[PDB]
């Protein structure tokens, strides 16, 4: 007999990004100056997601 | 067995072409470069923090 | 034993490098 069989494989997922200042601080100027004290944490997570 | 000289000549020319493509400044070894870069990048971050 | 059953024929004895002289038995 001749049989035909299905196999389903995932290839990719969704490409997502976050604005680190918009998530953490929103539109605040005080929060941005307080977040500057942590060094480079937003750049590193943006680089990983990219 | 009847085409041995031609096959040897083609083998020799392909070997010669590899060491020219690996001389004319290609970026075929970028997979080995990226790894190096990644290490440096991560470690540089640990210093600046 | 080298016979015609386990051997095949191709061309003349002029282009292969290293060919020798030997007999090939045939079962007639
Ligand atoms: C093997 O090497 C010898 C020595 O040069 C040479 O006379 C002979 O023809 C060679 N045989 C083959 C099959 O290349
Ligand atoms: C095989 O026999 C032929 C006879 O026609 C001869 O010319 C040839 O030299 C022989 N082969 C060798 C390797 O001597």
């Amino acid at each position: 007999s001749i049989s035909i069989t299905t196999e389903v494989m995932p290839v990719s997922m969704a490409k997502t990004s976050v604005d680190c200042n918009m998530y953490i601080c929103g539109d605040s100027t005080e929060c941005a100056n307080l977040l500057l004290q942590y060094g480079s944490f937003c750049t590193q997570l943006n680089r990983a997601l990219s | 067995y009847e085409n041995q000289k031609q096959i040897a000549n083609q083998f020799n020319k392909a070997i010669s072409q590899i060491q020219e493509s690996l001389t004319t400044t290609s970026t075929a070894l970028g997979k080995l470069q990226d790894v190096v870069n990644q290490n440096a990048q991560a470690l540089n971050t640990l210093v600046k923090q | 034993i080298i016979t015609t059953d386990n051997t095949f024929v191709s061309g003349n004895c002029d282009v292969v490098i290293g060919i020798i002289n030997n007999t090939v038995y045939d079962p007639l």
